[PDB]
RNA sequence: AGCGCCGUGACGCAGUGGAAGCGCGCAGGGCUCAUAACCCUGAUGUCCUCGGAUCGAAACCGAGCGGCGCUACCA
RNA sequence: GGUUGCGGCCAUAUCUACCAGAAAGCACCGUUUCCCGUCCGAUCAACUGUAGUUAAGCUGGUAAGAGCCUGACCGAGUAGUGUAGUGGGUGACCAUACGCGAAACUCAGGUGCUGCAAUCU
RNA sequence: GAGAACAGAAAUCUCCAGUAGAACAAAAGGGUAAAAGCCCCCUUGAUUUUGAUUUUCAGUGUGAAUACAAACCAUGAAAGU
RNA sequence: AAGCUCGUAUCAGUUUUAUGAGGUAAAGCGAAUGAUUAGAGGUUCCGGGGUCACCUUGACCUAUUCUCAAACUUUAAAUAUGUAAGAAGUCCUUGUUACUUAAUUGAACGUGGACAUUUGAAUGAAGAGCUUUUAGUGGGCCAUUUUUGGUAAGCA
């Protein structure tokens, strides 16, 4: 927070400070990606995750996230 | 498993590829002439790469197909400098197989002067009984997948007509 | 502004210089050169021969220092390319070139 | 292999019949297309295709919601007329193309007048406008994907429908016995391809030259013990009978069209609800990851 | 300088549509077109003969002229202070009918219609067309749908 | 600030959209006791870079780099 | 209901993988004396419809399939925008009043319909 | 992508995939896949007589273009162009 | 300015109904074309410096991920914009023609007959149409909104 403030200064203008209420750089609330990672539904990546859905070939959605449909 | 499922060759494409237009060309005609036992076509370079010396429009190469018992016949004369024997390569994943042999006018034929000598390609084109689906005018269509000619069912009619052998480099 | 202007002549080789304003247009001519390969000379008048075998037996063989040293390089042989400038209907012969490959 | 998501996305699809590689909207335009101060005039088309064992004639002409066929005639109808075999030679394309004249004609009462050529005798010939009268019923030959070729049987159709009656528009470039280097029709070898000639001359040369080929050809002549020599009248008969009677009689038509639902609707494979693709993707869940 | 050609500034309406290109499909070859039929201009730009000025694109006009594969539109043009008739020739690929003028006819009939049964029973069958009138009084049962609703809501981030 | 021109072998420079040349310089042998001169023979180049158009660019186009320049007047 | 000929709208029709196809039709298919066309009867020409096969085409099904189509008070009356004020704010911009109003997103369904003519266990 | 003597990253040949990602003299934009591209066979409609029309517009000229008419032709089996 | 032909209309800087046309605003980039941040997993007969079929700068592919466009785009407003809402109409017979049809088929124009006062949305209409002839003018500037160049300007 005080980093960002620090960094504040080299801006023109106003700029405000939020803390997101976002699980890190994804798009989840908190407590909704704990029920996803309790869940098979989150596989890690690179830095980023990739999600299970209900959508898409069956026997991909098994060969990725496997320890799901247990 | 059903009859009409069996191989058989459909063309066979006998090609020179001269470095140059003029005695040599000429001379390549008549041997494929000659040996296909039909007129060849020849073909120009598609474009000028210069470092082979070569210019577009040049006529750089000739070349023949041959179908039928004559094609049989003539793939049965070209294997005995190879004495039945291939690679795992020359065999595409397509089906099609092909090898290429460095005088072939001295495997059969005659040799004279004013002719020289030459190296000829013989590339095989496999198929079933149906392939006028994909080639006629008119619901010209695709080959099923159980149909098409892979590269283990064209070898293993290869060894088993001819017994011949593949794999030994 | 005006533009003094001094240029050689391309065939009698004299010096000329005109002025004009430099927004006035002037005249350019539509100066192209053409390769040849040197046939016999023997009156002088170089008998040239085009990418074709068409043949131009049209010019006049150059009278100067190039001209006969191009005449000398010619007596021995060794194929010689003549370039030929032919601007406002009067051609004459300005270089020449020994061929690269093909011995 | 592996066609992209944006490949998919952004395909355009062909014309239904031109993915199944069955109409050339180029030449069809030019076909349909009618001239406006010609307002509702519709322009009638003789198509001829040809298929494996049988021949298709149509009078078709062109409307929003679809084709509509004035008149339609089938090789395969010919044995009432005499010709049970060689159903898809030159010959049987000039009988076709004749029926399909005679049938048009009689439906539009153009039978009085307009009796085309009578006596065949394979001259380039056109039908002619009567003197103080109606103008002869006028098509254009609709060829579809065939190749244009001196000989061929849709060129044989197209005289047999000319000379049967129909106003045909055509030259004489095409017809077997159009010389190449000449401008010239040959009327002698066109009477023999329209009266089956060259079949006929093929079975004596066959025959004379061996037996085991012609054995297996021509089986149905010698079932029917026809010989070569015998074609000459019986196609002139079928040209007669077909003058004679072109009232298109169908088919008796037995086990009516709601027993042939009965019948092929009981082997036909549905499409499933989406509640038995629900517990398919379930059970498949099951199966597959049921820990074996 | 200043570029002002006759297909300047069309790189967009004559754009086929977005999978839509390709050969004309023969319902555009089959329609006909008399003289007195009101249609619609919208240029095919895989047409490139008979083709209409950009200014023509979207107007209406009446035909009176019918040609081998055109029709000869007559379009009002505003120029100035007063309109110029402007008669062009476009073939039929350009050239769609005003629907609007289809469901006129079709209203006319059924006009026709009306008064013809007002004739016979019914008299005063009141042809012309009303704008939307005011409701009138009607009587809103609360049984079953007691009404309930809250206030307005407080603010939130959501970010 | 605006505009124009140049860049090629170690050096100075030519160069016709079909792979580059003159003069020296350099190298090998010879002659001389030796070097030079002399004689007989050879070799030396993404043509400033990086992309583009062309079948093919040293040349044409777009940028980038390094030099040379020109205008700079009425107040 | 199946199939064919010609089609209309031109993916709900397409694409990837697999399975199934009574009867008829279509197709593959056999041949080169004839007309015709090729480097090559492979395409096209012609002959037989006979010698054979549904292997392929074709038609349907299967797929928490891809795409495509339709809908939702799903997002969202959000973004945008017309009109109005001596509205607010230093301003960028913003609200309100009288009006119009998306696209992504999420979820849900669907996966050709049909005209004329002939034929069919 | 997979293959074929020399042949290799680039010479010719073959198959599969390939919505155009190519080509269409020349800027750029639009258009086009049994074609408007590529190859082949014919040809001169790049002709005669005028009028009408569109764009720039004063509703003048010029340039360019569109659709007919009356002839004579080209091409094709023909519709047609 | 002079009027002329007529006397409520062949109308309208407007709405409604119906029907078109458009590619801006916004949006989009795990959709095309360009641009662009970061890793992950596979592909060295695609060159990896490494020893006998490898973690170890690459390039390619695949599934992702951050950010964009006056001369990009699937989608796509608001405002503005075309046309129609009838008597010069509609329907029924049967007339003309040298055009058109296979045709006694159409096309266009008609004779005769039928449609009644809501003659086919709303509001208004101050008279409606038409013609001749001639003046001055042909430096503009300001404001809200949209908008280009410019650091900006009481700038252009
Ligand atoms: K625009
Ligand atoms: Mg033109
Ligand atoms: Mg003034």
């Amino acid at each position: 927070v005080e980093g960002l403030r620090r960094a504040r200064y080299k801006f023109p203008g106003q700029q405000k400070i939020i803390l997101s209420k976002k699980w890190g750089f994804t798009n989840l609330d908190r407590p909704e990606y704990l029920k996803k990672r309790e869940a098979g539904e989150v596989k890690d990546d690179g830095a980023f995750v990739k999600f299970l859905s209900k959508k898409g070939s069956l026997e991909n959605n098994i060969r990725e996230f496997p320890e799901y449909f247990a | 498993q059903n009859p009409m499922r069996d191989l058989k060759i459909e063309k066979l494409v006998l090609n020179i590829s001269v470095g140059e237009s003029g005695d040599r060309l000429t001379r390549a005609s008549k041997v494929l002439e000659q040996l296909s036992g039909q007129t060849p076509v020849q073909s120009k370079a598609r474009y000028t790469v210069r470092t082979f010396g070569i210019r577009r429009n040049e006529k750089i190469a000739v070349h023949v197909t041959v179908r039928g018992p004559k094609a049989e016949e003539i793939l049965e004369r070209g294997l005995k400098v190879k004495e039945y024997q291939l690679r795992d390569r020359n065999f595409s994943a397509t089906g099609n197989f092909g090898f290429g042999i460095d005088e072939h006018i001295d495997l059969g034929i005659k040799y004279d002067p004013s002719i020289g000598i030459f190296g000829m390609d013989f590339y095989v084109v496999m198929n079933r009984p149906g392939a006028r689906v994909t080639r006629r005018k008119r619901c010209k269509g695709t080959v099923g997948n159980s149909h098409k000619t892979t590269k283990e069912d064209t070898v293993s009619w290869f060894k088993q007509k001819y017994d011949a052998d593949v794999l030994d480099k | 502004a005006k533009v003094h202007l001094v240029a050689i002549d391309i065939f009698t080789g004299k010096k000329l210089e005109d002025l004009s304003p430099s927004t006035h247009n002037m005249e350019v001519p539509v100066v192209k050169r053409n390769e040849y390969q040197l046939l016999d000379i023997d009156d002088g008048f170089l008998s040239l021969m085009n990418m074709d075998g068409d043949t131009k037996d049209d010019v006049k063989a150059p009278e100067g220092e190039l001209g006969d040293s191009l005449q000398t390089a010619f007596d021995e042989g060794k194929d010689l390319m003549v370039t030929i400038i032919s601007a406002m209907g009067e051609e004459a012969a300005i270089s020449f070139k020994e061929a690269a490959r093909t011995d | 292999d592996a066609k992209s998501s944006a490949y998919s996305s952004r395909f355009q699809t062909p014309f239904r019949r031109r993915r199944e590689g069955k109409t050339d909207y180029y030449q069809r335009k030019r076909l349909v297309t009618q001239h406006k101060a010609k307002y509702n005039t519709p322009k009638y088309r003789l198509v001829v295709r040809f298929t494996n064992k049988d021949i298709i004639c149509q009078i078709i002409s062109s409307t929003i919601t679809g084709d509509v066929v004035l008149a339609a005639a089938y090789s395969h109808e010919l044995p009432r007329y005499g010709i049970t075999h060689g159903l898809t030679n030159w010959a049987a394309a000039y009988a076709t193309g004749l029926l399909i004249a005679r049938r048009t004609l009689q439906k539009l009462g153009l039978d009085e007048t307009y009796k085309g050529v009578e006596e065949v005798e394979g001259e380039y010939e056109l039908t002619e406008a009567v003197e103080d009268g109606p103008r002869p019923f006028k098509v254009f030959l609709d060829i579809g994907l065939q190749r244009t070729t001196t000989g061929a049987r849709v060129f044989g159709a197209l005289k047999g429908a000319s000379d049967g009656g129909l106003y045909v528009p055509h030259s004489e470039n095409r017809f077997p016995g159009w010389d190449f280097e000449t401008e010239e029709i040959d009327p002698e070898l066109l009477r023999s391809y329209i009266f089956g000639g060259h079949v006929s001359q093929y079975m004596e040369e066959l025959a004379d030259d061996d037996e085991e080929r012609f054995s297996e050809l021509f089986k149905g002549y010698l079932a029917d013990d026809i010989d070569a020599d015998s074609l000459e009248d019986i196609y002139t008969s079928a040209h007669e009978a077909i003058r004679a009677d072109p009232a298109f009689k169908p088919t008796e038509k037995k086990f009516t069209k709601e027993q042939y639902a009965a019948e092929s609707k009981k082997y036909r494979q549905t499409k499933l609800s989406k509640e038995e693709r629900a517990a398919r993707v379930a059970a498949k869940i099951a199966a597959l990851a049921g820990q074996q | 300088g200043k570029s002002h050609g006759y297909r300047s500034r069309t790189r967009y309406m004559f754009q086929r549509d977005f999978r839509k290109h390709g050969a004309v499909h023969l319902s555009t070859y089959l329609k006909v077109y008399k003289v007195g039929d009101i249609v619609d201009i919208k240029a095919n730009g895989s047409i490139q003969k008979g083709m209409p000025h950009k200014f023509y694109q979207g107007k209406t006009g009446v035909v009176y002229n019918v040609t081998k594969s055109s029709v000869g539109v007559i379009i009002n043009k505003m120029v100035g202070n007063r309109y110029l008739e402007k008669r062009l020739n476009l073939r039929v690929e350009h050239i769609k009918h005003s629907k609007c003028r289809q469901e006129f006819l079709e209203r006319v009939k059924a006009n026709a219609a009306k008064r013809a049964e007002a004739k016979a029973q019914g008299v005063a069958v009141q042809l012309k067309r009303q704008p939307a009138q005011p409701r009138e009084s009607r009587i809103v049962s609360t049984e079953g749908n007691v009404p309930q609703t809250l206030a307005p809501v407080p603010y939130e981030t959501f970010i």
